[PDB]
DNA sequence: GTGTAATCTACTGACATCAGAGTTCTTAGA
DNA sequence: TCTAAGAACTCTGATGTCAGTAGATTACACT
């Protein structure tokens, strides 16, 4: 179902936006 | 036409009808290519906003205004190319290019063109071949004979010029600056004159403004000289510039 | 092999560090040489890597006419091996430098991703580094905090990330370094989850069999008061059966 | 869905002047918005899934291209695997000059009909031969009443889109900031599966996100021989596996054509194109030469057949986390063989977690591979994030070194720091506390590589050069930490460096 | 013989992986 | 006074793997 599944690339889990160190 | 055959073109863009560009080329038989290899003469593009600029980054090839393959259509323009590969096995292409290029990068075996010449020129540092004295006179003589010392931006090249910006002739700060003579020295220099700040024996011309106060003294001083300068109005330079050609001095005398 | 470097927790503060590989999945020294069946001489074979264009066996010269390409969707694009080096990501140095710290909880067991393990030590005869790094790792022994570190073995080689995980032995402090995944090295799949047991029943008698298996087939026996079991099968002390 | 089915996706833009040339601002444009979307999801799909299919279609244009049901529709692109020349076709229509480039060709504002537009797209998906796992249409129109002024026009669409949904093609929507309002509850309420500014979904199509995405597939299947007789089938799956820049394809310079590397072995003396049977394999030891056949350099290195033999059980504490061999792989049951073996595996999972135990196994992934030794650590799922399964339940294969692997490391002894030297460190460490998450970083090389590759491929004016996230942001490390490097420089060592 | 099933065994795309070969650096070094 | 033996990393090429497709072999069968 919708909540975790990406619209660019369906069935696969949504790629979160990279992050990195920040305090 | 039978002229653009044996000359190969890339029509990398248009937009003027792009697919008709190569069709016009086809009744002139210009050799159409969709993607420029190291073989091709030059690349043609109606606009360059994105699709071309790999070929700005790879200095590769000769890039040409849209019209050159709608004006090739009244000329015969046909001019070269590259790929890329650098090699030091026991290095081989550079020593082949010691047979096959001029040392600087101009390949003997292929013509080279706008972007490729700009690149060669940007790599250079100073010298002169033949004796400098031989070379200077070869150039001077040729522009003198054929009046190319009259080339528009060079048309006063063979004029050494003094200018009446000095309240005392030859005293380097009796300087009458703020004068529209300052702007005529810019105009003379903009067209190749050896503008000077001393009326020594090397001078061919003196230029006079609104103030005629010193003309009697230029004329009296000119009685001294072994090679005698002309004295000319400001208008000689204005008119010669406007006509893109040396108008000649004797109607502008004093 | 020895590798000299500089452990760097912030822009001004560097400590001398020199790491050693500790586990490496080990491979045999001498390769199988190739030899002619009747002469038994190791140089009577030459290995011609010849090339073909498919237009009836036009044979190329690699030194002039072969240029590597990558692949981009439904089509090929030509690079030059000599223009990849013009655009390639170049590391600015042979770096080692900490990014920050966070709990053992942030770093689960599974994810560890390395070719090798380092043991990352205070430089030989640097008694200032010895006190400073013993302080570093003794200050990690108690918080359950771990380090996260940019690494690079040498110039041109790929930059690297991951977990510099501390441990203690009576003769020296341990802080191993291990690589951790980037976001594209990690695979996420929803395996159909097994506690929904209604079609794959774990019944009382099945459970009451297994309850005895996993105690019964124990290797580790409690023949001790150290709270360390007999270690009846010490697999890390066995030699590799491949080389035997 | 099943493994092989491609994702397949068709993009279907409203060419109507009232949206196409329209803005309330100057700063965007709905057609320039949709075309940007189509180029940007399409450049995502090129790096990430070259196997999955795209098409793009303009409806309501004035000059037509269709198989049938022609009126006022132009299929710019039929269904195909994605690549550069398709991205170059969309690029031509972008921007202020672009909204005139399109007008010289297909023509703008004419009447249109969704029941014909949905017909056209249907025929498109039909015409393709491949197996499709997800069939999806994307609506780029703002026209919230889609000119259903004739309700007996509109009932055709709604029935036809019933027929789309009935045939298991899906359809999906984005609203595009229509001036003053848009409301799905007027119409589109029954076409999709309270009032909006512009879709919060649409920004996700501008993530430009890059990786390979490779679907759930086994590495291999094996039999967990508990002894000489009892077996269960288990899968072996690759939860963590380092990605590489894709293998480069060698090309002929003069035409860009691919070329065959075509290697042979040739006798150094003579014309013999030596066959694989002509030559053996060998070693040198003790100044003598040992000779073996191309069969037996791989008869040596055999021990076992593909399986997993059980070796007995351990405490999880004695499996020391300092010695680690190669990336851990998952184990999960497979009823594809050994039916009902899932019943045993599940009890084994459940009860190991009570015992605080691992199983030890010997592991061969293939015929002609030596056994390694592997601890099966048992696993438990954190569904607490609204059933986002961060962790699947099963076992981890964690590999164990052998003697040869644990390399000797030099002598050293010290226990040097005082409680103040730890005490100052315990401050700096607690000032530098963040939260790592597994996905919080990206490969600087492999991300840069794709941007270089696009510049070369779509012929872009510049490499995008997007700066990496692995460098420490040293000014923040200066400030958050503060001046406390001086506590080492004063309290811990002399001023000579 | 003649004809229609059912079903084994192939080939391919794709993915991991060992090995093998090309490449820069330390110690021992005339 | 320096010249190879020993590392180290990346990259390339083959072998084996899995899923899915479809052909040819080959069984089964006619009163």
């Amino acid at each position: 179902r919708c909540p975790g599944e990406s619209l660019i690339n369906p069935g696969f889990k949504s790629k979160k936006p990279a992050g990195g160190v920040d305090f | 036409s039978n002229i653009f055959e044996d000359v190969e073109f890339c029509v990398m863009s248009g937009t003027q009808p792009k697919p008709d560009l190569e069709n016009r080329i086809a009744e002139f038989g210009g050799y159409i290519v969709q993607n420029p290899g190291p073989d091709t003469y030059c690349v043609i593009a109606g606009s360059e906003n994105i699709r071309v600029k790999n070929i700005i980054l790879s200095n590769k090839h000769d890039v040409v205004k849209p019209a050159w393959l709608l004006e090739c259509f009244k000329t015969k323009s046909f001019v070269p190319w590259q790929p890329r590969f650098m090699i030091h096995m026991c290095p081989s292409t550079k020593e082949h290019f010691a047979r096959e290029y001029d040392c600087y990068g101009d390949s003997y075996f292929i013509d080279t063109d706008l972007n490729q010449l700009k690149e060669v020129f940007s790599g250079i540092k100073n010298s002169n071949e033949q004796t400098p004295e031989e070379m200077a006179s070869l150039i001077a003589d040729l522009e003198y004979r054929y009046s190319w010392d009259c080339s528009p931006l060079s048309m006063f090249r063979r004029h050494t010029v003094y200018l009446d910006s000095y309240a005392v002739i030859n005293d380097l700060s009796t300087k009458n600056e703020g004068t529209r003579l300052a702007i005529k020295a810019l105009e003379l220099r903009f067209h190749g004159a050896k503008v000077v700040s001393c009326l020594a024996e090397g001078v061919s011309h003196v230029i006079i403004g609104e103030d005629h106060s010193r003309v009697a003294d230029f004329k009296a001083f000119r009685r001294t000289f072994k090679r005698k300068f002309k004295i000319l109005k400001e208008s000689w330079v204005t008119d010669s510039i406007d006509k893109c050609e040396l108008q000649e001095e004797n109607q502008y005398l004093i | 092999i020895h590798w000299p470097c500089r452990l760097t927790i912030g822009s001004n503060l560097s400590i001398r560090i020199a790491a050693y590989k500790s586990i490496l999945q080990e491979r045999v020294k001498k390769t199988w040489t190739v030899v002619d069946a009747k002469t038994l001489k190791k140089e009577d074979i030459q290995k011609e890597t010849v090339y073909c264009l498919n237009d009836d066996d036009e044979t190329e010269v690699l030194k002039e006419d072969i240029i590597q390409g990558f692949r981009y969707g439904s089509d090929i694009v030509p690079f030059s091996k000599v223009d990849e080096e013009q655009m390639k990501y170049k590391s600015e140095g042979k770096c080692f430098s900490v990014l920050g710290f966070c709990k053992s909880s942030q770093v689960q067991r599974r994810f560890f991703m390395g070719n090798q393990v380092l043991k990352v030590f205070a430089a030989r005869d640097d008694e200032a580094a010895a006190v400073a790094l013993s302080s570093l790792i003794h200050a990690l022994d108690d918080l359950d905090m771990v380090a996260i570190v940019r690494y690079a073995y040498d110039k041109r080689a790929n930059p690297q990330v991951g977990v510099a995980f501390p441990h203690i032995k009576h003769n020296y402090e341990c802080l191993v370094y291990v690589q951790l995944p980037f976001m594209e090295d990690l695979r996420q799949y929803m395996f159909s989850s097994l506690k929904n047991s209604k079609k794959y029943a774990p019944t009382e008698a099945q459970l009451n069999a297994v309850d005895a298996l996993i105690d019964s087939m124990s290797l580790a026996k409690k023949d001790e008061k150290t709270d360390t079991l007999e270690d009846l099968f010490p697999t890390t002390k066995i030699p590799n059966p491949r080389f035997q | 869905y099943k493994y092989s089915g491609r994702d397949s996706l068709i993009f279907l833009v409203d060419a109507s002047k009232a949206m196409f040339e329209s803005q309330s601002e100057d700063e965007l444009t709905p057609f320039d918005m949709s075309i940007q979307c189509i180029q940007s999801v399409y450049i995502s799909k090129i790096i990430s899934s070259d196997r999955d299919l795209l098409a793009v279609v303009f409806y309501g244009t004035e000059k037509d291209k269709n198989s049938v049901n022609f009126k006022n529709i132009y299929v710019l692109q039929e269904l195909d695997n994605p690549g550069a020349k398709r991205i170059l076709e969309l690029d031509q229509f972008k921007g202020q000059q672009g909204q005139k480039r399109f007008q010289d060709m297909m023509g703008h504002g004419s009447d249109y009909s969704l029941s014909e537009v949905l017909w056209v797209c249907a025929n498109l998906f039909s015409d393709v031969q491949f197996k499709m796992s997800h069939k999806r249409i994307m609506l780029f129109t703002n026209e919230d009443n889609p000119h259903g002024n004739d309700s007996a026009k509109a009932s055709r669409a709604r029935t036809k889109a019933g027929d789309l949904r009935d045939t298991g093609i899906f359809l999906d929507l984005m609203h595009l900031k229509k001036p003053g309002g848009f409301d799905i509850s007027l119409f589109y309420r029954d076409i999709i599966s309270v009032h909006f500014e512009e879709s919060s979904k649409l920004e996700d199509l501008l993530r430009k996100v890059r990786a390979k995405e490779t679907r759930k597939r086994a590495l291999s299947r094996l039999k967990l021989k508990l002894n000489k007789d009892i077996v269960i089938s288990v899968g072996i799956y690759n939860l963590v596996q380092k990605a590489l820049k894709p293998p480069p394809i060698k090309l002929y310079r003069e035409t860009n054509e691919p070329v065959k590397t075509k290697t042979r072995t040739f006798n150094t003396s003579t014309g013999g194109l030596l066959l694989p049977s002509d030559t053996k394999r060998s070693q040198i030891y003790g100044s003598r030469q040992i000779i073996l056949e191309k069969e037996e350099t791989e008869e040596l290195k055999r021990f076992d057949d593909p399986g997993l033999m059980l070796m007995g059980f351990k405490p999880l504490v004695l499996l020391k986390k300092h010695h680690y061999l190669r990336p851990s792989l998952f184990v999960y049951p497979e009823e594809s063989l050994v039916i009902g073996s899932s019943t045993l595996f599940s009890a084994l999972l459940i009860k190991c977690l009570e015992k605080e135990v691992a199983a030890l196994c010997r592991y061969t992934p293939r015929r002609n591979i030596p056994p390694y030794f592997v601890a099966l650590v048992p696993q438990e799922e954190e569904l607490d994030d609204q059933k986002i399964q961060v962790t699947p339940p099963g076992f981890q294969l964690v590999f164990l070194p052998f003697a040869d692997d644990k390399r000797k490391m030099p002598f050293t002894e010290k226990i040097m720091a005082t409680p103040e030297q730890v005490g100052k460190m315990k401050a700096i460490v607690e000032k530098l506390r963040f939260t790592y998450r597994s996905d919080s970083f990206e490969n600087p090389v492999l991300q840069q590589h794709f941007r270089n590759l696009e510049a070369l491929a779509l012929d872009l004016m510049e490499p995008e050069q997007a700066v990496d996230l692995t460098l420490p942001k040293v000014e923040a490390m200066n400030k958050r930490l503060g001046s406390l490097v001086d506590e080492f420089k004063e309290l811990v060592y002399p001023p000579d460096y």
